[PDB]
């Protein structure tokens, strides 16, 4: 499952990395912080930082 | 022309419509350049959605090889963050593929550059990775 939720994770990190309206990007980006910090595993959490600093 | 952002949205589309293969080939063809040319963001989340697809194709080999490729590369980069990522998913590949002695030494050597750089959150990420290495 935590696997899964990695891959969910990336997945809308990825989806971020083109979005081009900035209030679309941030929802996205909020699911993909909401999972990881549900997770509470701080490589999924960094790995949504580094894209939401680009 | 189709950067990075654009291979992944293309390849996103490609992998939910049920074409693995060719979302898997705009991926590996982004990734070619990114790794000569793209910033580590771009390098890591071509190569984690690369390599994740091809782990779900039955391709944990070559999955591997894409992951130590970027791994390779971003450790000379100067990001932590991106260093981190990578490693990570190295590492979790490599537990699958049988293999948790190279994790181990992916995740140290990892640790070890981002020490070098200071970013004690990717210090602690890489960290809290070596402890949860426990699993299969
Ligand atoms: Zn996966
Ligand atoms: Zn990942």
């Amino acid at each position: 499952s935590e696997h899964e939720l990695h891959d969910r994770v990336d997945k809308l990190l990825a989806e971020a990395m083109n979005i081009e309206d900035p209030e679309e990007r941030r929802r996205v980006l909020e699911e993909a912080r909401k999972i990881a910090e549900e997770l509470n595993d701080k490589s999924l959490i960094l790995a949504v930082k580094l894209v939401e600093k680009k | 022309g189709t950067g990075p952002e654009e291979a992944l949205k293309i390849a996103l589309e490609l992998l939910r419509r049920g074409n693995p293969e060719e979302a898997r080939r705009v991926l590996e063809e982004a990734l070619e350049e990114a790794l000569k040319k793209g910033d580590p963001t771009q390098i890591v989340m071509l190569a984690v959605l690369l390599a994740d697809i091809l782990l779900h194709l039955g391709n944990p080999e070559e999955a591997r090889k894409v992951l130590e490729e970027a791994f390779r590369v971003l450790l000379e980069l100067g990001n932590p963050e991106a260093i981190s990522h990578i490693a990570t998913d190295l590492a979790k590949v490599l537990e699958l593929l049988g293999d948790p002695e190279k994790a181990r030494e992916v995740l140290r050597r990892a640790l070890k550059v981002i020490q070098e750089l200071g970013n004690p959150e990717a210090e602690e990420s890489v960290r809290e990775r070596l402890e949860k290495l426990e699993k299969g």
